Parts: C-alpha cells; structure tokens; sequence
C-alpha cells in the first residue's frame, strides 16, 4: 500500500538522472532487443522504409537497488523521466515517432538487484540507399543502425540481449509489404568513428526482393503485344498504303502511350534501368517496323522485285531479332 | 423536411423529402400505460439494423431505398405487443438511437393488437 | 457548500501516488471499455489504413479515490486527469493518432463515491489494416482495431467489454460511400510477448465494396470497345484501310483506358481482378486485328468463311470469358 | 493605482479552484455563444469536409471573479485563461481543429465588475459535412457546425445564442469559389446520451453550387463530339475508310474526355449525374458506329434508307435523352 | 557579473505580466516594423501566399527602468515570457509559424528608460482573395493585416516605426516568386469595428502581376497552330474524302487534348476566364471546320459548283474570322 | 564518486543565470561551428528547397562552468540544455525544420574542466533553394545554408568555422539521385540589419544535374517522332489518305508527349530549355504537314521538285536547330 511509495521516495532522493551509472567506474553495458511488430511500406521514390517496433533496452543501475515484498516493480512511464536512460538514436532515421496513444507508450521495470528494463514503441521511418539498375528485378538490403548519441565507446556500450540472430524478431503477421518479399535479416555490431569520438553502432540489414508480377502484367506484356502488332504489318498487302501507314503510326502512338504509362512507376534516377532498356528496344523495333514500310513503298513500283524481297526478309528477321532480345534480356536479368 | 406515412404480419413506413439529412429511421412502441419505447432502427444508407433486447429476434427491420421505405416484419406475436407503433427520423448528429427525444419528425401512430 | 468539495478533492489527491496502479501488490485491476464510433472518415487502399473517430470510455475502480458525504458524482475538469492514474491503454495497429483539443483537451473524468473512475477521450486514429485486393473491386475487407495494455501484464490489469456485445455503439453512424458494413465483432483474449502476457480487445469490421461505380466506369467501356472491335468482322475484307484503322484504334483506346485507370485508381502494385478482365479484353481486341491480318494474307496472298467463323465465335468466346469471370469472383 | 489592480487580481485568483464549475451545487451556468466567421476556405467534395475560420466568443457569469473599485473591464493577458475555469465546449464535426497561435495564443479573457467573463478564441476547424453528390454538379448541400459540451450535462451547463439570430456574423460577406451560401440557420436543442442530456447549438449553412463552369467545360465537348458522330451519317456509305475513321476517332475522343474528367472530377466512388450523361454520350457514339456496321453488312449482303432513318432518329433520340436528363436533375 | 543578475531580479519583483503598461493611466502605443526576408510563393489554387518576415514591435514600459553599467541590455527570448508583450495577430492568416530552431527565434532588448524592443521571425501563410476574370492576364493586391486581439483602440494603438512607406522593407535578394512580379507595396492604418470593440488594424497590400510567357508558349500557341492546321484542311482536294475526314476528326481530338491540359492547369473557379474563352472559341473553330467539310462533301457530287463556292468562301472567311477574334481578344486583355 | 560529481555539477548550476551570456558586459563570446552532413534527402524544383539532415556542433567557452578535480569530460544528459545558456543560432533560409526526437531529444552537451562546452544537435532542414531553371535540365544550382545569430550582434557574439575548410564533412558521401555536388564552400561575414550587425556563416553547394536520364527519357521520343514526320515526303504526292494520316498522327503524338511530360516534369510556371526544344519539334512536324498540304494544293488545285526540296531541307534544318540548341545550352 504505502511501503512502495516509501521505497520509491528512498530511490529518488540523491539520485541524479544527469549522471549515467558508473560515471567514472565502469562502462554502462546496455542490452538491446527489438521486436518488429510490422515492416511498413518500402518507398522507392523516397528511398525509405517504415518499421514499427518494440525497442527494448536493459541495463544495471546500482543506485536503484531496493529490498521489498515484490522482486520486480512494474512502474509506469512517469518514472522513466525521473531516472537516467540511454540516449539511443537511429543513425539512418528520417522522421521517427514515439507513439503517445493515451500515454507515452513506454514501460519501466526495476528489479531488486538494480537491473532495469525499459521498453518503448516506435515507428522509425529510416532511409534505405537503393541501387535500382536492375529495376524491377532489383533486390536491396535496407539498413537499420542505432547507437548512443552522446556517450562514446568508453562510456556506453551496446549489446544484444540473447544473440545477434535471435534478437531482432519479426512478427509473423506483420508484413505490410505489397511489392517486396522479406528474405530474412542479418544482425551485426560495429564501431563508427566521428568528430566527437568513437561510438558503438548496432546494425540490422533487412533483405528485400521485389515482386515482378505487377510489372509483367502491366508494362512488359502490353509492350510485347504492341511490337508483335507492329510486326504483323509485314504480312499485310503492300498495295494498301493507307492501311499500313495508319497501322504503323497508330502503333507508334500506342507505344508512346505505353512508355508514358510506365513513366510514373519509375523513380527519378540518372541511370537507365532494365525496364527503360526494354521500353527503348521495343520503341526502336516499332520505329523500324514503319521505316521498313517506308522503304518498301519507295521500292514498290520502281523496283517491285526488291520490295517483295524486303518484305520477306523483314518477316523472317524482325520476330527473330525480338525473340533473341527477349531471351537475352530475361536470361540476363533473372 | 421529411414526410412519413405508415402502412399496417408485416408493416411498413414510407418517407419522402430531405431523406439525406435524416438517414436513421427509428421504430418506437407505446402501450396505454408505458411511455414510448425503442423497437428498432435502420440506416437509410447501408441497411445497418439495431434492435431492442425484447424484440431482438422476433421482429426485423429492413430497407428498400428504391421506394424509400422501411419494412418492419413481425413474428411470434404476443399479447404484450398490443400497442401503437411510431415511425420517426433522426438527424445525422443527434446522439443515441434509444431516446425518442432525439428524433425530430414523428409519423402517425399505427395501432396493432 | 462549495468549499467542502474543495477540501474533499484536495484530501483525495493528498498522498496519492500516480506511479502506482490501484492494488499495486494486490490482484489485477479490472478495466471495462466502451467505444462510440463517431465515423470512419477514410479507407485508403494506397496506404492500407482507415481513419476512425471515436469516444473511448474506460471504467475502473480506485479505492484511493473514494469519498464520503457527497452522494453525487463528481464530474471534474479534464485537467484533473493529469493528477490521477490511468490504465495506459494503446492501440497496436496505429500509424498516427491524436486526441481532439479544440477549446479544451476533449477528456472527461467522473468520480463516484465508491472510488470508481470513468475516464473518457475523443480520439482520431489512422489505424492500419492490410487488405487482400486480389478480388478488387469485387472484394470484401476486414479491418480491426487492437486495444492493448502496454506496461501492465495480464496479472497486473484485466480488460473486458463493458456491456458485452453492447459495448461498441455508433456503427449506424458509419457511412462510407464505397463500402457497407456487413458485420462488426468484439473479441477479448490474451497475447504473449517476450516481456509477458497482456490483455487484448479486438474490434473488427467486415466491409463489402459497392461495385456500381466500378461497373459503370471501368467494365462497360472495355466491353463497348470490344464490341466495336467485333464490328470489324461485318464490314468487309477488301476495305483494308477502314478495318485496319478500326482495329488499331480499338487497340489504342484499350491502352489509353488501361493507362488512365492505372493512374486514377488507387495504386496497389500487384495483380487484381480488374486487371485480368482488362487484359482479357485487350487480348480479344488484339486477336480481332490479327484475325483481319490473317484474312488479308489469305485473300491477297475462303476469306468470307473466316469472317463468318469469327462472327459466330468472338461474341461466343467473349460471353464464355465473362461467364467464367463473373462466376469465379461472385 | 496600478498595484491596486494587481492586488485585486491576486485576490480573485487566490483560493480559486479551476476544477469546480461556477455554482457547483447551484443551477446550471448559462453560456452565451457568439461567432464571427472570417472565412470558409475549402469545401472538399473528395474529403467531404470544409474548412472554416471563426472568432468564437463565450460569455458566462462567475461570482468568484466579481470585483469592485475598478470601473474598467479588466482585459487581461491570455495566459490568465490557464488559471480560470472556462466552459467545456467542443465541436463534433471537426476532423481537425486548432487555435491560432502566432505571436501569442489568439485568446482573450475580458472580466467585468459584474462578474461576467468573455472568452474569445480564433479557431480554424475542418468540419465534416456529408454531401449528396447523386445530383452532382447540380446539388444543394447543407453543411453544419455542431457545438456541444463534452463533460457537463444540461443539469450543469446551458447554452444559448447571444443575440438571437444576430449571433453569427460574416456569412453575408464570405464568398466561395464554387458555391453560394443561400441561407444560414441557428438551432438550439438538447441531445440525450447514455450519460445524460447535453445542450447543443448548431450553425447550418445551405450551399448551392454555382453552375456556369461545368456546362462550359464538361457537357459541351461531349455534346459536340456526339454531333460529329452524327455527321458520320451524312457521309456517303461507300466511303468505308472515312466513316469508320470518323466514328472510331470520335469514340477515342470520348474515351479521352471521360478519362480526363475522371481525373478532374471529385473522384467519389459512387454514381453521379455527370457520369450518367457521359455514359449516355459514349453509348450514343458507340451506337453511331454500330449503325454503320449495320449499313455495311446490309449493303454488301436499301442502305441509304437506313442512313436517312439514322439521320432523323439519332438527333431526336439524343434531344429526348437530354430533355429527360435535364428534367430529372432539375 | 552578478550586478546584472541583481538588476534583472530587481525588475522582476511585483511585475505583473498580466496587466498592461498604463492599464488605467494612458494608451499603450506599439511602434511596428516589418522586414520581409522572402515573399514566398503565391498559391492561386488555395488563394493564399506565404511571406517570411522579421516582425519588430517597440513600446515603453516604465516598470522596466534600470540604472546599470549598460544603457541597453540584450536578453535571450526566455525573458519575453516573463514580460508583458503585445498580442499582435494576423487577421488574414490561415496558419503561421514562429520559428524555433535551436532557440525561439526572438530577441528582447530593454533600454534604461524602459523602452522595450521585441522582434521575432515569422512565416505567415496569409490568404489573398483573388478575382481571376482576367486569368492569365490578372493582377492582384494581396493584403496583410495585423492588430491586437484583446486590446481595443482605447487600450492599445499600433503605429509605424519611422514612416509608413519605409516601415515595410523588402529584402532585395529574397523574391521567391515564380510567376509573379512584385510591383511595390502600399501601407496604411485604420480601425476595424468588431462585435467586441474597435481595434487598430495596420494593413499592407503587395501588388503582384502575373507573368504571361508560360501560357503564351504552352497553351495559346499550340491552340493557335491547331486551329491553323484545321484551316489548312480546306486547301486539300475535295475528292480525298477520307484524308479530310481523318484530318478534321483527329484535329478535333488534338484540340480536345490541348484544351484538357489547359483546364488541368488553371485553378478550379466557377466562372469563365480569358483562357477559357480563348479555348472555347478555338474549339468552336475546330468543330466548325469539320462541319464545313461535311457540307462540302454533301454537295461535292450534286451541284459541285456550290461545293467549290463554299470551299473558296471558307478559305477566305475562316482565317479572317480567327484573326479578327485574336486581335479583339489581345487588344481587350493587354491594353488594361 | 558520483556524489562528488553530483555536488560539483550542483554548485556549477547553482547561481548560473541562463538569461545572461558568458561575459555579459565583456568582449563577445566566440562560437565555433562544425557540421557533419548525414544526407541531402530531397531536392525539389517545384517547392524551391532541399532537405538536409545534419549533425550541428557548437563550441564555446563559459567561465561559469569551469570545474576542478574531475579530469574526465562530463557528458551530461540532454535535459541539462534547459538549465544552460546555448547560442541562439537560426537558419535564415529555412522553411520547415526540426530536431530529431527518437527515444530522446537528439542533443548532446559535453563540458570540459576549463569551461569549454560542446553542444551538438541532429537537425533536419527543408532549406529554401532559389533555382534558375531557364537552362533546365541542363542547369547548375547554387543554394546554401545560412547560419546566423538572432539576438546577439557582432559586439555580443562571434562565429567561425572550426578546422577551416575541414569544418563541414560528409559532402562527398552524399549520393543524390539526379544531381552531383561539384563543389562546396564555407564563408563567414557580417550582415547589417536595421537592429544591428550580426555574424553569419554560409555553407554553399554547387549542384550539377545528370543528363543521361533526360536525353534518354524526354528528348529522344520527340526527336524520333520528328523523324517519323519526314517519312511523309517519301511516300507519294498522290497517296493522300496515308500522308494526311501520318502527318496528323505525328501532330497528335507530339501533343500527347508534351501534355504528359507536363504532368511528369516538375511544376515551374515559366519557360525552360526543354520547352523550347519541344516547341521546335512541334513546329517542325507542323511545317512538314503544311508542306504536304502545299504539295496537294499545287498538284490537284513541280510537286516532285518540292518533295525533293523538303527531303533535302528538313533533316538539314532540324540538324541545324539541334546544333544551335545544344551549343546555346552547353
Ligand atoms: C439544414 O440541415 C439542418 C439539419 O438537418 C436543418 O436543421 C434542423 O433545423 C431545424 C430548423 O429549421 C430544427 O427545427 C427546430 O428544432 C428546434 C429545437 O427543438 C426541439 O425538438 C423537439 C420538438 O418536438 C423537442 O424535443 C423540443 O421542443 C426541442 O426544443 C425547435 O425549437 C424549432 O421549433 C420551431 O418550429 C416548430 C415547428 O414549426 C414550432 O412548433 C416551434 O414553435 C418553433 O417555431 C424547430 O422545430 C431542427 O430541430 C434541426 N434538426 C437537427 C439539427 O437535427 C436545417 O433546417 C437545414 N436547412 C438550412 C440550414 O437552411
Ligand atoms: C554559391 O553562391 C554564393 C552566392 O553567389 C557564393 O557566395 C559568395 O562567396 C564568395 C566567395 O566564393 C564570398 O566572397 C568572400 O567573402 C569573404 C567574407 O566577406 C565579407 O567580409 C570581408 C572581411 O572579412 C569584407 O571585406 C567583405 O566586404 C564582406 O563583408 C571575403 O573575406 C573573401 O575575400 C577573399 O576572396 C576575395 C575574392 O577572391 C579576395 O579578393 C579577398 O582578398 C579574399 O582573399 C570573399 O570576398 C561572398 O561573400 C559570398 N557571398 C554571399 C552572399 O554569400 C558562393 O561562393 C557560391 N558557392 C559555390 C560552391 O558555388
Ligand atoms: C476479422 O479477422 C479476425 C482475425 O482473423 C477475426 O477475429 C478472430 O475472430 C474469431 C471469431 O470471433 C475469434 O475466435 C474466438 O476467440 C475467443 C477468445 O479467444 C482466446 O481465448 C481462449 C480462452 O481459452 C483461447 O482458448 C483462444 O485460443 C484465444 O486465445 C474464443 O473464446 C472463441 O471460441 C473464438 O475462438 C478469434 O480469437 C479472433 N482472432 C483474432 C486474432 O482476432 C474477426 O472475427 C474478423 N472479423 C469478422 C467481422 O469476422
Ligand atoms: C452516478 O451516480 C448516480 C446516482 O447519484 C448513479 O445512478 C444510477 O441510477 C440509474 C437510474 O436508473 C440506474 O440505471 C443505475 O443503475 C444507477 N447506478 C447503479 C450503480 O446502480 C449512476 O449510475 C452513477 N454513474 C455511473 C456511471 O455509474
Ligand atoms: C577531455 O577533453 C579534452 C579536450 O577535448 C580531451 O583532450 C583533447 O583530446 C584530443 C583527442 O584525444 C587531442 O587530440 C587533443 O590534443 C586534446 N587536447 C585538446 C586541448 O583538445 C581529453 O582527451 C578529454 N578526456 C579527458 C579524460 O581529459
Ligand atoms: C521551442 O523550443 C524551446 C527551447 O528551444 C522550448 O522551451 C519551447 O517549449 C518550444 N516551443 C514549442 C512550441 O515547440
Ligand atoms: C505525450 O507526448 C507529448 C509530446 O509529443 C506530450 O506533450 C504529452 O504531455 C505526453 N502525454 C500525453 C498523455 O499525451
Ligand atoms: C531501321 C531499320 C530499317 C531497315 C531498312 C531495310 C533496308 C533494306
Ligand atoms: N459529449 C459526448 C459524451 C458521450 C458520448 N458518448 C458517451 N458520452
Ligand atoms: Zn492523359
């Protein structure tokens, strides 16, 4: 009833939250653990990804030792502001938010031996540097780096609670990924040098692989159909000049509209992607399919023997060339 | 404004006018002794129904927006059901369904026994 | 007359430690919960979330706040909530949320003589529910709100729906232009994390999408264009300019429709039911033009026979495709 | 003396409980409301809400704040609002609201020797109002602002419009880009909840969409493209290339028009009048091309009779459709 | 040293920040100045504009006199919260931000004679009511009004620091206007009688004029050459019916695309602009050309003399009509 | 001994006056600044700004915070910033910005035995960037970050870069998507305002836009469509339907290309270099169609001579246009 109030008062007189545990005696060892409640959407346009986690930290504070009826005091988050806590921050974070649904989503648990668990609910919007040359067949390893902001390696040291592999745990139902597959993660530790000093950094790379079905059914297949249409022009009679002309120019317009359709799916980068090369090759095939008709019509009456030869050679050549292009492309990028 | 008519087992209530401003149609009951009590409620859009505990399964309220009508179907009739039934309409922001005061337009009663 | 309430409130909050929950060493504190749904403002398929505004009432027992001599309930100012302990509830599937604060923090504290506390908030929450849009727009979604206790395990706190199935009200107030709530459900359970077992309350809604807009705006134009592609069969076989222009312009119109529904419909990057229909219609329109190409090659390089065969096949095959499509997804 | 005013204010605030409603055991407090609308910025059809900026004043009476010896009305700094009791007013419609806060929090506390207190706030509110867009863009919306007390029931607090119908000011001057405010109405009522009966005020505007822009841009392109589809008929029926090209290009133009008005419409997924009109015109051009399908089928397997029949029927049928549409939606 | 701490503590004892300087003796005069660091973009879609300013206010407060080593003492922004300051607001503000990077961006300076100078950096998103009848040839006078919230004319009166025209200074480098030219500003002061009382309001109108070259190159020129293309149809031989038919109908399609883009750009306002009238006239010309071709094709086989006469008259008349319309339109909208 | 350090910091902060600066009446305090640029997340041409995430460090000597007997550097909690005097440094060209707050307000204070104070922040800034896009997408942009003291004049405070040219780091680890940082510069100067002369530091970058994307993705389609335009000259003068369809379809394709590179390219309402190229290509296609119309009028109303003249001239004139365009913008 009132014993716990007396204990808490006895803990917070003479306590200085400004000073870390063992300020000039030892290195504060913080044991970290993450439970990824959800792996939010991955944005290629902004080169970022969102992740909602329970960020757990644990450390020993001898100033908070106590003896009482209960082994562990499960105190509310109000106590967290009155004691020292590590100043952990995400190196690659862009705009994270500590959720505040009806209270600060934090919990504090103090054991009699001075041990202290402090867990928090976070939605980290981290930045993922992406190399999109193989788009949409690309695969990424998006990082999550965190460490202390102020305390160097000689003051605060971070560690994984149980194991590097088994620390970061992902909920089975928390996917939240539309166009990616999460191929596990790899956990690591390291040291980052800086102007102020050396700092301990905990790293976790999440391996992501794009799904290709959307692009295959939306962009690639229509382009293949349009170039196949452009190649059926050769079979039409060469005496139907208006028919072949309208067919070719409208095919060029259809390919232009398809390229514009594929425009928005791309992010803005300064290098040609795989789908850019595919679109360019298809557009050039559509170009050639009508330049062929132009030269055939030019030679249709002055050299009628030649025009039939050009038509037959184009009929045998254009499908074969586009076929080898598809084989090379879909073998290289897969 | 909303004009309400009631056609008298099966019963129905037709509404006309500014039906959009008053999407909830409420069915109330009144005996000679007791005051007006809540029987049921139905949304004009979506056809979501709410019931009183006593008539949770015996009575049903359904929606027909083509004619702008709400149909109260009655089953397993008891003599306690002998009462006058009222069709009313409630505004979008007028609180709970169970209170007759919240309902603005009140149709003519229909006595059943 | 009025001061006496002041000393009652003062002695109630004198010696009161907010850091300790009621019965700190004793059995868990029971917290009942009610929700009054003001509205569901949005349901975004792009962001896979929905915005919900609600009056969230919590109700528990605190013996430290019991008072005597004042039989009436004390409906205190919202600021008093700063001096009291509260259950520290949260929503697991939240993205972004707030409590409305226009002219006052929209909160209410009501104390009762037996120490009972009724706490109330007006909360807007952009909750996350993942949607299986493989059947879009012929799909039925399930979106849930997951109320949970953060810091207090199942042996420190217990949750329940006050009033049972009547705990949640205002589903009649939900009015979505493109969805209709077919059912709502309340569930209570426990969930185990590494730190312990916690209580969980789930409020779920099933939503059925209305397809009048989609049928009017996407399906019918792609069918009329396919019929116009069929019109090429009846024209001729020697009028090459007209038939070729018709076929290739139908192909162009289908591509335009696909692009301008891609860039106007919600952007979800994977296959959907509408995409299958659109690509089937595109295949039919493409094969009409290939049919004329085959006829032209046969004639210039029996043509009427192929035209008649295409006449008595293309509508039949398209009707078969529609029958397969509209039975698989319904 | 200036210090005398300081002593008076300190005496007034000393021993003052912000948590206690004035006359906590006595009759309810009568709060008189007043509004001055500065602007109604947006009226969003897609979000189905509207933004409104207002000077919101509340007058009430507190015997605790009565003073003597200072004939002036003490206009104090806004921070004093923290140390006084203010009513529990809030808006139900607001999706998001805020009090303007630049250079100071835009609040005013004005005390009077009689004890009456004036509390003014500059508030911008994104109020939610449903829109019946079935008759869009020929519709008559009714968007309202609802004012209510979150905590105090009608037994504890009482609302009224100060000045009767003259309570709200600025509606006459504010002009909207796409609407005209035909009328504004003030309503006062009581609403019963499970907790109790609460007072409520309501400021309801009726908005009529101005129709001089959709006709200029939406209906006429479709009408003229349909007229060109009719011009298809007057061309001789042997010129298959010309007629087929005209018909199919008109179909393509209608498809483009439909897609880009979908891009430039409110984009609410349910059917509207403009959608019906656009689909009617699209069906008309589709039938115009299918008419030539009939003509070419019949002539190669009289035909000018069908062309003259179409010439007389299609304009007449479209005029009938236009008359039905413009009578149904007016 | 501790002398200044003692002085500042001797100022803040018995000082009631809730009261006003001269609460029952005189009127608090606040001299105001504005330095516009950057005149942010003008959003015609929202009918608003952003402006970044150093807002300076100066008043006298006899409660804050001191005789110390320094004639003027320059304090951090913490002191301003412990001192009464005027409650100035922006009447036409939609949402404004007081910048707070590394500290509240405020400065307070107290002179020995009690004169206080309080300055703060603001980004005001003021609303500009716009009449777009002459779009894109329109010009505007966007206002910026400010005054006290609680204190009426009898309590607080604002004034310009040095002179009206020179009390609002716009930085040369900071323009931030893409499609507008700032043709100076006009300042003034006045009284606004609200329900609560009469308040002094200081007003500043910024005169903006829209640039036209973007719309000239992007909308008007393609429409002009599209209608000229429609005019070219009359010069083709009449016997080539499919060529002229394709030409006219696909030119109608091209005009539709250009017009659709033009509507997409312009803001959503429920009346006709100059651009709307130009687009409507061009679309009418494009439609009329195809109707004329239809009539010519109707009369091409029977009484072809009438068809030739119609074609010649169309060639002579239609370009003349479009030229007359263009001259009337430009002389109307550019001589203002 | 933490008790010794506790009493040391307690006596340090006891009597500390946050209102007064170091040497309030003495000479100005020198503040040395270091920056470590984590990333330049965004560079928008529509909004004329760029996002910049940075570790901003300030170093200054404070006699009031000198301590003895503790050889180590005292790294205190971030909350100690509330009790200490820190310089009031603001970014003049800032629009929207913040200090990161993930699990803590990302601040660091490090004291030294001799009174030196290191104050570090993690700041994200959407700084204004006035871009001259007349040469877009072949432009170079110089936009900077300008750090200034708000309240303290040069007589009160002095700024300098620590390490000189090495004060700012991380520039060469930045990988922008479509930009390339060519050079960066650091400047220090006094700026005279009406209130007084203040110290300013300027961190300037020079950005070069990568061109491969644009030449592939914007220019090339409109060059190849112009090349399609010239096929009209090689067909025939008698073949009217084919040549008219080719010309007008080229015109329509150019129109669609322009109208969609509109919505995909950023919104900058003034003429740019890409607009001139697109207008030139459109004019070339229009002139080719006029050339055919002139030929048709001459023949039906020498034609081969004009066709050969166009064949020779149009590619040559287009190549000359390309040469003068690329020489004027490179
Ligand atoms: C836009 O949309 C809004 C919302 O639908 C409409 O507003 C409603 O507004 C009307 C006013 O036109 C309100 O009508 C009035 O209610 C007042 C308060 O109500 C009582 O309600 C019942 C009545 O049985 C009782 O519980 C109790 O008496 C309450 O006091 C009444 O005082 C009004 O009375 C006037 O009219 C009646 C009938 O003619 C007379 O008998 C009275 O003597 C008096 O003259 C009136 O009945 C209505 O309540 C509002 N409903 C809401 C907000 O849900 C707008 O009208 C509409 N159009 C616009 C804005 O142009
Ligand atoms: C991006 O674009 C900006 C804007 O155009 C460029 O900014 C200017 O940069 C130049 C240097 O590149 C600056 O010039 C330098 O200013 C220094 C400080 O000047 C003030 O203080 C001195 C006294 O210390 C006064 O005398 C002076 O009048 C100023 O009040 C000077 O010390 C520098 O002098 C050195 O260089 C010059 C020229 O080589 C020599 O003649 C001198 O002897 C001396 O060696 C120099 O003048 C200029 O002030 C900046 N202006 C602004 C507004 O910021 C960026 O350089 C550019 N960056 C990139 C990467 O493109
Ligand atoms: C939307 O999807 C949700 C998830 O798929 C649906 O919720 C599931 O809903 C069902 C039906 O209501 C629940 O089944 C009940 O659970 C209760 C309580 O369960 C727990 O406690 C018991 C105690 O012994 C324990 O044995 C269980 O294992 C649970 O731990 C049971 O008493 C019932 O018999 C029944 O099993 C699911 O629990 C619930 N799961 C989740 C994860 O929410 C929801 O119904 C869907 N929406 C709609 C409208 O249908
Ligand atoms: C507040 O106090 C009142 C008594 O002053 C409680 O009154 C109840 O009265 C209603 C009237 O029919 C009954 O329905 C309830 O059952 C009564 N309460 C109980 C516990 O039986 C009122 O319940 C109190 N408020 C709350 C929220 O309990
Ligand atoms: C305390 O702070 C001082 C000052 O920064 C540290 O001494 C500097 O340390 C760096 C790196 O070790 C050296 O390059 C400098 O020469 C040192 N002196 C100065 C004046 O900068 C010192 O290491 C810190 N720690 C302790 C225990 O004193
Ligand atoms: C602004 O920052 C200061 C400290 O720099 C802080 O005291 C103040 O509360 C902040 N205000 C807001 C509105 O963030
Ligand atoms: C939650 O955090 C916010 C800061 O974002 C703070 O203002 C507030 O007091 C905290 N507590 C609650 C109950 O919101
Ligand atoms: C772009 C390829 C054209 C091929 C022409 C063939 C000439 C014999
Ligand atoms: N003012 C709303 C109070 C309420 C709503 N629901 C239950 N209680
Ligand atoms: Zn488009």
């Amino acid at each position: 009833t009132t014993v716990f109030t007396r204990i808490l008062d006895r803990l917070l007189d003479g306590y200085d939250n400004r000073l870390r545990p063992g300020l000039g005696e030892r290195v504060t060892e913080v044991k970290t653990d993450i439970f990824v409640t959800s792996f939010g959407p991955v944005s290629d346009h902004d080169m970022e990804y969102t992740i909602d986690v329970f960020f757990r930290q644990s450390w020993k504070d001898e100033r908070l030792k106590f003896k009482g009826p209960m082994t562990v005091l499960r105190l509310n988050n109000l106590m967290a502001s009155k004691i020292w806590t590590p100043d952990t921050f995400f190196h690659n974070g862009k705009k994270s938010v500590a959720h505040n649904m009806t209270m600060p989503n934090k919990l504090l648990r103090i054991t009699e031996d001075g041990t202290l668990l402090y867990t928090m609910r976070l939605t980290v919007r981290a930045e993922c540097p992406m190399h999109l040359e193989d788009f949409p067949m690309d695969a990424h390893a998006c990082p999550l780096k965190f460490g202390s902001y102020a305390y160097t390696r000689a003051e605060v040291v971070y560690e994984w609670t149980r194991e590097p592999a088994r620390s970061v745990v992902v909920a089975e139902d928390g996917s939240r990924l539309n166009q990616y597959d999460l191929l596990g993660q790899t956990v690591d530790s390291g040291i980052v040098q800086s102007s102020t000093g050396e700092y301990v950094v905990m790293t976790t790379h999440f391996h992501l692989k794009r799904k290709i079905g959307y692009f295959v059914i939306q962009t690639y297949l229509p382009c293949i159909m349009t170039v196949i249409l452009s190649q059926v022009s050769f079979w039409l009679n060469r005496e139907s000049v208006p028919a072949r002309t309208v067919f070719g120019v409208t095919t060029v317009l259809t390919m232009t509209t398809l390229s514009i359709s594929a425009r928005n799916s791309l992010p803005k980068v300064a290098y040609a992607t795989a789908m850019d090369w595919f679109i360019a090759v298809c557009y050039a095939f559509v170009f050639s399919a009508l330049i062929e008709f132009a030269t055939v019509n030019y030679f249709t009456k002055s050299q009628p023997a030649r025009a039939a030869k050009i038509d037959r050679l184009s009929r045998i050549a254009f499908p074969l060339l586009f076929g080898i292009f598809n084989l090379v492309y879909w073998a290289t990028y897969l | 404004q909303v004009q309400l008519q009631e056609s008298g087992l099966r019963l129905s209530c037709a509404a006309s006018g500014h039906t959009f401003n008053y999407p909830i149609m409420g069915w109330f009951r009144q005996a000679p002794g007791k005051e007006r009590e809540f029987v049921g409620a139905i949304s004009w859009s979506g056809g979501s129904t709410s019931y009183a505990d006593s008539v949770k399964d015996r009575f049903t309220i359904s929606r027909d927006n083509a004619k702008n009508t709400v149909y109260l179907e009655m089953n397993n009739l008891k003599p306690e059901d002998t009462a006058v039934y009222y069709c009313a309409a409630k505004g979008r922001y007028s609180g709970g369904l169970y209170y007759p005061t919240n309902y603005d337009y009140w149709g003519q009663g229909t006595q059943v026994t | 007359n009025m001061s006496f309430v002041k000393e009652t409130v003062d002695k109630l909050l004198k010696g009161y430690d907010i850091r300790l929950r009621p019965d700190f060493g004793g059995p868990p504190v029971c917290v009942g919960m009610n929700i009054d749904i003001a509205s569901i403002d949005m349901v975004s398929e792009v962001n896979m979330d929905y915005t919900l505004t609600m009056y969230f009432q919590q109700y528990w027992r605190d013996k430290r706040l019991a008072y005597s001599g004042i039989p009436l309930n004390l409906t205190l100012d919202n600021r008093v909530a700063d001096q009291l302990w509260v259950p520290d509830t949260y929503f697991l599937n939240d993205k972004k949320s707030f409590v409305h604060g226009v002219t006052v923090k929209n909160r209410m504290i009501r104390l009762h003589p037996d120490g009972t506390v009724l706490y109330g908030l007006r909360i807007t929450t952009t909750a996350a529910c993942m949607m299986d849009l493989r059947r879009y727009p012929l799909d039925e979604q399930n979106c849930t709100l997951e109320i949970e206790s953060y810091g207090y395990t199942t042996d420190d706190i217990e949750f329940y729906w006050r009033g049972g199935d009547k705990a949640v009200t205002g589903v009649e107030r939900i009015e979505l232009p493109q969805f209709s709530i077919v059912e709502h459900r309340l569930v209570s359970r426990n969930v185990v994390f590494a730190t312990g077992a916690y209580p969980r309350l789930s409020l779920s809604f099933r939503l059925k999408r209305n397809i009048g807009y989609f049928i009017l705006q996407t399906y019918m134009p792609s069918i009329l264009i396919t019929i116009l592609s069929w019109v090429s069969f009846w024209i001729n076989y020697d009028a090459s300019a007209a038939r070729v222009a018709l076929g290739i312009t139908t192909v162009l119109t289908m591509t335009t429709i696909n692009t301008h529904l891609r860039e106007t419909l919600p952007k979800i990057p994977y296959v959907k039911a509408i995409d299958m229909y659109l690509m089937g219609c595109f295949v039919f329109v493409f094969l009409a033009l290939l049919e004329y190409a085959f006829v032209n090659y046969i004639f210039f390089s029996r043509a009427a026979a192929i035209d008649r065969w295409s006449r008595i096949v293309f509508p039949f095959t398209f009707s078969l495709f529609n029958l397969v499509y509209w039975l698989y997804y319904v």
